[PDB]
């Protein structure tokens, strides 16, 4: 809700897909369709395990650690950022992922992370304090 | 370059035994850069474009299957006996048929986030 730039949220981990070439992979709707192959060949779980994550959203970009906070696993830096995007999975469950399309420095690379969000409203909030995250560094 | 494609649709779907006789079937054929928007295309000119396998013939044909909204039980040869054993299996994975018929993306989406960083 109206109106931070930093916020922690309990989310599940999907799974990643790092290190693509390129598949030709064009905004939102083939994000989505990519995904959802990958679930279909066995690249990716149709279900996440149990264990939760913390990701924290702020003005230097999306981190995601241990519940225990003790271990990060990863940061994704903003500026490395491409989109993200929120989606249903369909399913019966009406679980919400998300999508997050990362570079790396030389622009060469890219690679997808999906989580797991509790409920829709988490889900919007993170993108919200995302939105907020970029507007607020392009001053 | 050689295709084929089934057309599936239920009468279940959720259900833990696979019934043949609660799905339908219509092979068409096409020759070949655009794939998803290829057999897409073509289906509805007569939700996804699934490859399955490739049957060698002895140089491969291959079997892909679009999933929708003749009965199976009552029922080129090759094909369809691998499509009655790929769902029996399959059926018994839980999530897998629920997620071959599932919605399209666009019928999905509900946010859509872009860093400004990479604009034009
Ligand atoms: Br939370
Ligand atoms: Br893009
Ligand atoms: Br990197």
């Amino acid at each position: 809700n109206n109106s931070d730039t930093c916020a922690e949220f309990r989310i599940k981990y999907v799974g990643a897909i790092e290190k693509l070439k390129l598949s030709g992979l064009e905004g939102p709707l083939d994000l989505i369709n990519y995904i959802d192959v990958a679930q279909q060949d066995g690249k990716l779980p149709f279900v996440p395990p149990e264990e939760e994550f913390i990701m924290g959203v702020s003005k230097y970009g999306i981190k995601v650690s241990t519940s225990d906070q003790y271990d990060v696993l990863h940061r994704h830096a903003l500026y490395l950022i491409i989109r993200m995007v929120c989606y249903d999975d369909g399913l019966g469950a009406g679980k919400s992922l998300l999508a997050l399309k990362t570079t790396d420095a030389s622009n060469e690379e890219y690679s997808l992370w999906v989580y797991q969000c509790n409920s829709l409203e988490q889900a919007q909030a993170i993108c919200k304090v995302l939105s907020t995250a970029f507007d607020s560094v392009l001053t | 370059e050689d295709a084929y494609v089934a057309v599936i649709r239920p009468k279940s779907l959720n259900s833990r035994e696979y019934r043949a006789k609660s799905y339908e079937i219509l092979l068409l054929e096409t020759k070949l850069s655009e794939i998803t928007q290829g057999i897409l295309d073509y289906v509805v000119e007569t939700k996804r474009v699934v490859l399955m396998k490739k049957f060698p013939l002895d140089r491969e044909a291959s079997l892909f299957i679009v999933p929708s909204v003749y009965c199976l039980q009552d029922i080129t040869a090759r094909m369809l006996i691998a499509l009655d054993k790929w769902l029996d299996e399959r059926h018994a994975q839980s999530h897998f048929i629920p997620a071959l018929f599932r919605p399209s993306p666009l019928e999905r989406i509900k946010t859509n986030v872009i860093n400004p960083a990479y604009a034009t």
